[PDB]
């Protein structure tokens, strides 16, 4: 049960979902909980005096914000999500996120296209670290851009390759992918010539 | 006798006038012809006033008087009846046509049956005798109509659920408010009333076409008159239900648009694949079909031609038929350009412009395709374009057309868009189209972000219109919460419409996170709708919105346009950002948008014009001076290009008219060839940009024009008729009019520029410093336009910052989801509805006040081209063409680029309104308007003649003002503040002359005496107006300068300044010292609160304040705390018996609500023919609202004090707005006096210049050492008369007092501690304490007097000290001062360090031994333990000191304590012990976690009831921890300062309090019956009985914060620093 | 006080470093036609205004640090 924090009915839904899941053993995720620190303190106090089901899990997804209560941080286990340390780590994360069955489809060139996409994403995200030289500003090149690029690659490869096992590299729609990534997927965030 | 003839005419008209009645479905005879009746009443009222003007009026006065009353009554009745009738009509249609409402809502159905019976009975009575007077003479008719209106309103408000269900029935009703939805549902039978509501439910359908019966819907029409005729007309008789035939109309609209598109495509296939096109055939085809249809057909033909050419070239080595496509496009473009070069009908002209834009885009695309050597139709260089494919073989007409971009495929929605302004399709609108279509194919939203003026909101609209979608634009703000956005989403999903939520980042971050859920579920529903596995035969795709299953239409989409570069905007959560595909729209291609715009408008040199005009705008941006109101962006180029097209059309029409009236020879080609397009563009550029320019930038911009456009000159038109109207209006308004370089020419030019801007922009801003003539400019323009065009001008002036944004725009109730209209919303909706003909008048909504993004960014869609006021409840109000939105501001330092860009600017400088103009206005008003309401007029005329030489250019007043601007004043000096002060003082001089004439009927003032008096008083008033708010040194400087520069006789004293002299009525200077006698105060009146020892400053300030108050002019006293501002004001008001003063104590949390509570208590609202008037309950008395801390109220982040804006509106405009019903309330018999500390003091803010313009400021500084010596020597001489042996010690003692005071005031300042404020208040308390000690004693040696003096010095100057070294300094310096001024005394006897005084061991206040006091306190503590509190206390010396101090304060009237020290030091326990000793009952508020402001109000009511009605002495002990909100501190501040909270007792609580006060007064033996006397007695009792003891910790920043949050804690509470235990 | 003396020395040194005079450009009928002058006049105007404001503020700070003049709200904010 996924609930986005921020509204009073959102708090009611969160309370009801937690009360149901601590008995049924289902998972409850609450997003952007950093926007309600007082309700976070109340939630920590509620969680301390509780004996939930063995399979119950409560995920609280937030941004790193000093307003998050300290007692909640001590009560839970913290996982920090941030850009991967390097190109190799970025490519490993990309290859882990993308399902194997998606890459290993009918065209044998899809694997190489996905590898090139992963390398491009890793290079761009690593260039983001050097803010004035790698880019001009800290662009939000993230997972959404990678997913959109993968969807575009899949769409245009299935369009060009009508279920064939192999497609000649000359026939791959390079212009389509390049233009859509430069103008729509990655170039949409770019506001600099 | 013409008055009698006209009265007889009116009598005959009203005796013959009958209400025009028309039958209503055989139910009753409804009144018809409201406009004629209202116009007749207005005309007769104006005529009666015109007769009141004449003198002969008297012989008929009473009769005419009687007439107006009847007339007024008539108006009043018919100001209600119409509304009533209208309401009933639609309510009837809801309770009769619909059968489900009786089962759903039976109770108010029966209620409406009863009220309908009453209404039909009344209508039958009217039908029996349709005479207007006979109707007016019906008993209780007015009350009956008001009761019917109230009941109808309650029923109408009790119909929300039915309206929601009806919205569910017809989804487009989600975009219609409850009022208009009720109107639509009720008036379903009478279709003619629904025509004004179709614009809110459809994109381009403004009205529908019916037959003569109004039973068959033959088609639809747009706002431009374009009509679409249905192939299958919709029959209303077959489908009586409103929603059913509305749905049929919408479906038939789509079907007929599809069929007409098919026919248009079949027709336009001829023009395609054709080498030469006949212009007549193309024009006939264009006229045959709609604008969107002809553009769509052209796009389809071009796309199919390009596809055929690419299929032909697919071989690679084949020929290139793409050149054929380019040639056909160029031929058609040449035909279109030839067509737009000659006169065309406006609809065909717009069609031709759209076709030119589309074909220029097509030509560019085809040239790009040819240049890229494209031979395959599957090349992405062709696939990335927007391609239109038509399939005539498709059975479903709605699916015959497909629009494809890359892999994205869309179906045309076939929504009728009317004639929409098409956007040049530049490269960024192509990139925008590509990115947004990619987002749509992924079932995501679109997010074009970037600065403002880039195309984000229109590019979204243009893409939606290109796909034939209904795009709804929403101007988001912080009030778009989860529920409002969810309901908007429900409406969009059910309708199948595009939602463009602009300024999306203005929502709260929590609200964005919450709305992410709805966006995600909507996108999931859309994605499951896209899968081919889904079949429409199955259950429709639904989503979970607002706990409801809402069907989702595949045509729906969500777009958000935002500018992330604004600081203070919300950050979208990542889970919300991942739902949208973002695109940076930063640099629009302005060169192409111009070139294409000028090409489509008929300019032959469009390329040269664009290449000259875009760099010109860049040059203006980068070369003119940087101003906050300058905008040279895209919304300013498109404003110039549109104006250029309009000006070219006007010039062509003018040339044709000249040719017609001079011979007969007209040729379109000759005119087009011989036409100065350069001059047209320059004229538009000037008309748009010159008004905003500052004086120095005009030559720069004209030099830029000469550089970029050499040889062309801008000669502005000479609007002779408008200038004559302006001259007449200025003459009747006492305003100076001038032509060119004459006095006032700049102002008249600014007025003409404002008139020019009104015609181009529906949003205006008059930007300029206070007193630059903006208000007079637009008022005179409105009156002149009314007199010239004959259109009545109505202006609604709104102060946007004097009220909250909720009160300005409206409030959505979080519980019942009911919308309450704000001020601007109510005004705009009333104009739009046009119940009383508001659409036939020129409506100007002037936002006079400060502009900040928070309130004005809600007007982006209004001041844009959407012209829509978007509300959170999904309602959209279209701005009528006759409405102008005006912003009269003094600066734009807080407005953003989005606001500045959307509005036309007129810059008024202080040089526009010269000082000669103000002098002329003053002199004309003096010579014309009598001061009494004629000997007074003759006196004014003579005085104006005498003052004429000095009120000239380079005159005495002008030079004096110029010199005074160089001095230093306690407040910022503005010209109009000084000029208003001087004019008020001169009016007072004229009134003084009139009073002298009245006092001497036999011998009135002669010419020479009047001249002498007026000249001397002019010098005196210049001194007191140009230097009143400055120190004595600056007053002396101004006096010396005037003596240098004046020819008026002046006092010949070698060193005494002129400021020390007054002007006697005999026309001679007389020293002020002659009015300052050495008075002898009574012994029992020593240092009393109302006793004032006259001094020079006292008498001068009293005279000045009397001068300013007698004119009812609001005024301000600025000075250090304790200087004597309140004392001087009360002493001056004592000379004005017809003035009742009410004291308000401003704090940092003060809002206009305090003033509203004071008005609700001391004043009353009454209804008059002219509106609502708020006047004091007392008759013949003027209420003086004395605000004591005017500059304390909090200034927001945009530099505005809301209460200061409220007071400025109430002074400048003479009233305010009631937000309960948004009604203008006019103040009567109310004036304003304010007091403040200098703005440089901590916590004080500088008052607005607009506010300071209306309030003269007088600087009341601390009395000097000589003044202090005089005042307190008088007090000490009065006091020491009790003991004769001490009388000879009156002179030294005072000196010692003064000396020590001065020393303390020099040693302890606010730099060390915030509360280190020493004032003559301390000296008054010193005299009071010594007098109280000496009063019971019959004799006393000098040593006892010195001991009392030292004790009082310790209690006043040492109790507040924080550090020990400060207290040691105070002790040592008291000793040294006493020895210095009292030698030869027993030092040890009078200065034994334990200086303790107490009345516990005796009847009198005599010195007490420490050990005896300790034993007595021990015994009293034992009794205290055995009776009240059994908490043993250890007694040490500081405890004895503290209990003595607390007893001292508890024995004083209105004695409040502020004990500051570490928690646990015993402050509360000692306070309770002393209160028990003195017999006071201890009251403490029991604060818990649920303790709110209402609980504190109840506790305050209990305390006030006990201490004011029951005569019970109460010590109210309050701790800083008990304060949970700032309202606690506000009420405590008011109670501490005044002794009564104004809004604490209201409703039945006030009645109960009045009954208890009457009982208490009867117990005391007083005869009080009136509520005012009862409240005054209650306040006196509360003052005498309630002692508030405030305890807090010794915080550093907390004390400084409290010094501003609760000022009375440091002025009315004695501060005792207990601190920590030493 | 220590911070008062430190701020006094810093403000005196800053006043020594910053120049004192900057004369506005003179308008002429033929000077306006030159875009370079149209830009340099803006440059000099802004520079002179900022220089005057900064010099006045630093002089006020030095005056406060010596106790000759009282602290105001703007002076308190600037010193902070
Ligand atoms: N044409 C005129 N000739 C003479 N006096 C004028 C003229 N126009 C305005 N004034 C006077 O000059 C003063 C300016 O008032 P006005 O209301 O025009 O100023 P404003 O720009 O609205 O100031 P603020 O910004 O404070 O509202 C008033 O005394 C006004 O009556
Ligand atoms: N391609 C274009 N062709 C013509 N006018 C355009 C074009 N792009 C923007 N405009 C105009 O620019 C102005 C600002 O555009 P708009 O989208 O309202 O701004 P914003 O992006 O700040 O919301 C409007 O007058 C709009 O019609
Ligand atoms: N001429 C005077 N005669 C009597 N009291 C005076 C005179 N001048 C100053 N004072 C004292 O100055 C104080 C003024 O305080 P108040 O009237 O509250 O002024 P403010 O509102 O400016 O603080 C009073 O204590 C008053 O007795
Ligand atoms: N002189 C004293 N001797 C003994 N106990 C004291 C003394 N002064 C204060 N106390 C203690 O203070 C407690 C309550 O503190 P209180 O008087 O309420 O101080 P505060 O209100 O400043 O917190 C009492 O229970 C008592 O024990």
């Amino acid at each position: 049960t996924s609930i986005a924090i921020g509204s009073a009915e959102g708090f009611n839904q969160a309370d009801k979902a937690i009360n149901t899941a601590v008995k049924s053993g289902r998972w409850v995720m609450l997003k952007n909980v950093h926007l309600a620190p007082g309700w976070l303190m109340q939630l920590e106090k509620k969680l301390h005096s509780l004996q939930p089901h063995a399979c119950f899990r409560l995920f609280l997804t937030m941004e790193i914000n000093p307003k998050v209560p300290v007692n909640l941080l001590r009560a839970g286990r913290i996982f920090v999500f941030e850009p991967p340390p390097g190109v190799k780590a970025n490519m490993l994360r990309t290859f882990s996120s993308i399902p194997v069955s998606r890459i290993c489809k009918s065209p044998n060139e899809r694997a190489r296209l996905y590898f090139l996409l992963a390398w491009f994403h890793a290079i761009i995200q690593e260039r983001l670290r050097y803010a004035p030289l790698g880019w001009s500003k800290k662009y939000e090149f993230g997972e959404s851009d990678l997913r959109s690029a993968c969807d575009t690659v899949d769409t245009w490869l299935d369009d060009t390759a009508k279920g064939r096992q192999n497609i000649s590299p000359d026939k791959i729609p390079w212009s389509a992918l390049k233009t859509l990534m430069a103008q729509s997927i990655y170039g949409g965030r770019v506001d600099n010539e | 006798m013409a008055l009698e003839e006209f009265l007889k005419q009116i009598r005959e008209v009203w005796n013959t006038y009958e209400l025009d009645l028309v039958n209503y479905q055989n139910k009753c005879r409804l009144i018809r012809g409201w406009d004629d009746l209202f116009n007749k009443v207005k005309e007769h009222i104006n005529s009666v006033s015109a007769m009141k003007l004449s003198p002969y009026y008297k012989v008929f006065e009473e009769d005419a008087l009687s007439w107006e009353d009847k007339l007024n009554r008539i108006m009043a009745l018919f100001d209600v009846w119409i509304d009533v009738q209208r309401r009933w009509v639609y309510l009837e249609g809801i309770f009769t046509g619909s059968a489900d409402i009786k089962h759903l809502l039976p109770v108010e159905t029966q209620r409406f049956q009863s009220i309908s019976t009453e209404f039909l009975a009344l209508m039958k009575k009217v039908s029996k005798s349709p005479l207007v007077m006979d109707v007016l003479n019906i008993q209780g008719v007015q009350r009956s109509l008001e009761r019917l209106a109230d009941l109808l309103g309650k029923i109408q408000k009790a119909l929300g659920e039915y309206l929601e269900r009806e919205r569910s029935s017809f989804p487009r009703f989600y975009f219609v408010g409850d009022e208009d939805l009720l109107e639509i549902i009720g008036n379903s039978k009478n279709v003619a009333k629904l025509q004004k509501h179709f614009k809110k439910m459809f994109a381009g359908v403004s009205s529908i076409i019916l037959n003569e019966d109004n039973s068959v819907v033959l088609g639809i029409s747009s706002r431009e008159g374009e009509e679409v005729m249905f192939k299958t007309p919709v029959s209303i008789t077959e489908h009586p239900k409103i929603n059913e035939w509305l749905t049929l109309v919408e479906k038939e609209m789509r079907v007929t648009l599809a069929k007409l598109l098919a026919e248009s495509v079949t027709e336009v296939e001829i023009f395609g694949k054709a080498t030469s096109i006949d212009p007549n055939t193309y024009i006939t085809w264009i006229d045959k079909y709609q604008a969107q249809l002809v553009v769509l057909s052209a796009q389809i033909a071009w796309s199919e031609n390009v596809e055929t050419a690419l299929s032909s070239m697919g071989g690679g080595g084949d020929a290139a038929p793409l050149h054929s496509v380019l040639s056909n496009v160029e031929v058609t473009l040449n035909v279109l350009a030839d067509s737009v070069l000659m006169e065309q009908p406006p609809l065909r002209r717009r069609k031709l412009e759209h076709l030119i834009t589309e074909l220029v885009h097509q030509r560019d695309v085809t040239r790009s395709l040819i240049k890229s050597k494209i031979d395959n139709a599957k090349s992405f260089e062709w696939l990335s374009q927007m391609r239109f494919y038509f399939d005539p073989k498709q059975t479903d007409v709605l699916q015959q057309l497909s629009i494809q971009m890359a892999n994205a495929k869309f179906n045309y929605g076939f929504e009728y868009l009317g004639v929409q302004d098409k956007l040049v399709q530049t490269p960024l609108t192509d990139r925008c189209y590509l990115t947004m279509t990619q987002a749509l194919e992924a079932r995501l939203g679109g997010s074009p972000f970037g600065p403002a003026g880039t195309g984000k909101t229109e590019s979204v609209k243009a893409l939606g219109h290109q796909l034939g979608r209904f795009v709804l634009v929403f101007n988001c703000d912080e009030t778009f919460d989860f529920q409002a956005m969810g309901r908007i989403f429900v409406g969009l999903c059910q309708v199948g419409a595009w939602g463009c939520f602009d300024e999306f980042n203005r929502l709260e971050e929590r609200m964005l996170s919450a709305v992410s859920q709805q966006v995600q579920c909507i996108q999931e529903a859309l994605r499951e709708h896209s899968n081919p596995n889904y079949d429409k035969t199955s259950a429709p795709i639904t989503c979970e919105l607002l706990n409801k299953q809402v069907k989702v239409s595949p045509d729906m989409a969500i777009f958000i346009t935002m500018n992330p570069g604004y600081a203070g905007r919300s950050n979208l959560p990542d889970n919300l950002k991942k739902l949208f595909r973002s695109l940076a729209m930063t640099k629009p291609d302005r060169q192409l948008i111009a070139q294409v715009m000028l090409y489509s408008q008929g300019f032959r040199t469009a390329e040269v014009l664009a290449n000259k005009i875009v760099p010109f705008f860049k040059l203006c941006d980068e070369q003119l001076s940087s101003q906050s109101h300058y905008d040279f962006g895209l919304r300013a180029l498109k404003s110039v290009l549109v104006s250029a097209g309009n000006v070219k059309r006007e010039r062509i029409q003018k040339i044709k008219r000249e040719k017609e009236e001079r011979g007969e020879a007209v040729d379109e080609g000759e005119i087009a060839e011989n036409l100065p397009e350069q001059e047209i563009l320059i004229q538009s550029v000037c008309e748009t940009m010159v008004p905003k320019l500052v004086a120095e930038d005009i030559p720069l911009l004209f030099s830029l024009l000469s550089d970029v456009f050499p040889g062309v000159q801008y000669h502005r038109g000479e609007m002779t008729a408008l200038r004559e109207e302006l001259k007449k209006v200025c003459q009747e308004m006492y305003l100076t009019y001038g032509d060119g370089e004459e006095v006032g020419g700049m102002w008249v030019e600014k007025v003409l520029q404002l008139y020019q801007i009104t015609q181009i922009n529906h949003g205006l801003m008059m930007v300029g410093p206070s007193g630059s003539g903006k208000s007079m400019a637009w008022r005179v323009l409105l009156k002149a336009l009314e007199r010239l065009e004959g259109v009545e001008g109505v202006a609604h002036i709104i102060d946007p910052k004097a009220i909250s944004k909720d009160h300005l725009y409206g409030t959505l109730d979080p519980n019942t989801r009911e919308w309450t209209d704000g001020l601007f919303t109510h005004v705009l909706r009333k104009i739009i509805d046009s119940v009383r003909g508001e659409l036939q008048k020129r409506q100007w909504i002037v936002f006079d006040g400060d502009v900040d993004p928070e309130w004005v960014e809600n007007l982006n869609s209004v001041l844009d081209d959407n012209k829509l006021l978007t509300l959170p409840n999904g309602e959209r109000l279209s701005l009528p063409p006759n409405v102008r939105i005006m912003f009269e501001v003094q600066d734009l330092k807080y407005a953003t680029l989005a606001t500045v860009s959307r509005c036309g600017m007129v810059w008024f400088s202080e040089d526009v309104l010269s000082t000669d103009m103000i002098f002329n206005n003053f002199l004309a008003r003096l010579r014309s308007i009598p001061l009494d309401e004629s000997p007074m007029l003759q006196i004014q005329r003579d005085a104006a003649t005498i003052m004429q030489p000095y009120f000239t250019s380079n005159g005495l007043v002008t030079k004096a003002l110029e010199h005074a601007f160089q001095l230093e004043h306690i407040m910022d000096l503005t010209r109009l503040r000084c000029l208003g002060s001087l004019f008020s003082m001169l009016h007072q001089a004229c009134r003084n002359v009139a009073q002298y004439n009245a006092n001497h009927p036999d011998f009135p003032m002669q010419i020479e005496q009047l001249e002498r008096y007026i000249q001397r008083y002019l010098v005196y008033a210049i001194l007191w107006s140009l230097s009143g708010d400055s120190r004595l040194k600056m007053r002396a400087e101004l006096g010396e300068y005037i003596r240098r520069i004046t020819t008026v006789p002046l006092p010949t004293a070698p060193n005494i300044p002129i400021i020390d002299y007054e002007v006697s009525i005999s026309g001679e200077w007389s020293p002020w010292q002659a009015k300052v006698p050495q008075i002898e105060v009574e012994t029992h009146k020593v240092a009393a609160p109302d006793v004032v020892v006259p001094t020079l400053d006292t008498v001068r300030h009293e005279a000045l304040l009397y001068t300013w108050l007698a004119e009812h002019k609001p005024l301000v006293l600025c000075g250090p705390p304790g200087s004597g501002k309140t004392m001087t004001l009360f002493s001056a008001l004592r000379a004005l018996p017809d003035m009742e003063v009410v004291g308000l104590n401003f704090s940092s949390a003060t809002t206009p609500e305090l003033l509203l509570k004071t008005f609700d208590h001391y004043c009353e609202y009454r209804r008059t023919p002219n509106g609502v008037v708020l006047a004091p309950v007392q008759l013949g008395k003027w209420l003086v609202l004395f605000c004591d801390e005017i500059n304390l109220p909090d200034m927001d982040k945009y530099g505005t004090q809301r209460v200061i804006s409220f007071i400025r509106q109430m002074v400048e405009h003479g009233g305010f707005y009631r937000t309960s019903d948004q009604t203008w309330v006019k103040l009567e018999r109310i004036q304003f006096v304010g007091a403040c500390n200098p703005p440089t003091d901590p916590g004080r803010k500088p008052l607005s210049h607009r506010f300071l313009r209306h309030v003269p400021v007088v600087y009341v500084d601390y009395p000097g050492p000589a003044s202090l010596t005089q005042i307190y020597g008088t007090f000490n001489r009065a006091m020491l008369r009790l003991i004769p042996s001490l009388r000879t010690y009156a002179e030294p003692l005072t000196a010692a007092m003064v000396e020590f005071y001065t020393m303390s005031q020099e040693r302890f300042t606010q730099d060390t501690q915030p509360h280190y404020i020493y004032s003559p208040r301390e000296m008054t308390r010193w005299v009071r304490g010594i007098f109280e000690a000496l009063r019971p004693l019959e004799t006393l040696p000098v040593e006892g007097l010195i001991r009392i003096w030292a004790h009082e010095a310790l209690r006043l100057f040492q109790d507040r000290l924080v550090e020990d070294e400060e207290r040691r300094w105070t002790d040592e310096n008291i000793d040294t001062v006493a020895l210095k001024h009292f030698p030869n005394i027993d030092r040890e006897k009078a200065m034994s360090r334990p200086i303790l005084y107490s009345n516990w061991l005796s009847k009198d206040y005599i010195p007490v031994d420490q050990e005896e006091l300790r034993d007595y306190v021990k015994a009293r503590l034992k009794v205290f333990y055995e009776e009240e509190l059994d908490v043993p206390l250890v007694l040490f010396n500081e405890v004895l000191d503290h209990v003595l101090r607390i007893d001292r304060i508890f024995r004083q009237p209105q004695g409040h304590l502020l004990l500051i020290g570490v928690s646990g030091a015993g402050k509360t326990t000692l306070s309770r012990f002393v209160a028990w000793m003195n017999g006071l009952s201890v009251y403490q508020i029991k604060v818990h976690r649920k303790y709110t402001g209402e609980d504190f109000d109840e506790d305050l009511r209990t305390v006030l009831r006990r201490s004011g009605c029951k005569n019970e002495k109460i010590a109210f002990i309050m701790d800083e921890s008990n304060v949970l909100d700032s309202g606690f501190l506000e009420r405590m501040n008011t109670l501490l300062a005044n002794g009564e909270v104004p809004g604490l007792f209201e409703g039945d609580e006030y009645a109960t309090l009045m009954t208890q006060c009457k009982e208490g007064a009867q117990k005391e033996g007083l005869m009080l019956d009136s509520h005012e006397e009862l409240y005054k007695w209650f306040t006196s009792q509360v003052i005498r009985n309630l002692h508030v003891v405030f305890t807090m910790n010794p915080s550093s920043e907390g004390l400084k914060d409290r010094a501003a949050t609760s000022p009375a804690l440091f002025n009315r509470c004695v501060l005792n620093w207990f601190g920590d235990w030493s | 006080p220590a911070w008062m003396r430190t701020l006094h020395t810093t403000a005196s040194n800053w006043l020594h470093l910053i120049p004192q005079t900057l004369s506005h450009l003179k308008r002429t009928v033929e000077n306006i036609k030159d875009p370079l002058f149209r830009f340099f006049e803006r440059e000099v105007k802004m520079g002179a205004k900022l220089l005057q404001d900064v010099r006045q503020d630093l002089a006020d700070v030095v005056q406060v640090c010596e106790g000759k003049k009282k602290q105001t709200n703007y002076l308190r904010t600037l010193i902070n």
